[PDB]
């Protein structure tokens, strides 16, 4: 299907938009992010509506839909 | 004022 565009944002307000289909484990996503961010994957936690996303979440799982929003905080 | 960011997230021949 088609890329849903989901905005990550940062502590500090930043925000960095991610490409991903239905179907894509966030793993992806979140080592992505980390890596752009310059830090360990596990030192972040990612949240979607307040809720913890597992490595093996999708979007599909979580009910994502075109800009919906991911919060990330410190572990 | 930044600007925006979009990333998408998307063996026989080996030697090693």
């Amino acid at each position: 299907g088609e890329y849903i565009k989901l905005k990550v944002i940062g502590q500090d307000s930043s925000e960095i938009h991610f490409k991903v289909k239905m179907t894509t484990h966030l793993k992806k996503l979140k080592e992505s992010y980390a890596q752009r961010q310059g830090v360990p994957m596990n030192s972040l936690r990612f949240l979607f509506e307040g809720q913890r996303i597992a490595d093996n979440h999708t979007p599909k799982e979580l009910g994502m839909e075109e800009e919906d929003v991911i919060e990330v905080y410190q572990e | 004022e930044a600007e925006e960011r979009v990333v998408v997230i998307s063996n026989s021949s080996s030697r090693y």
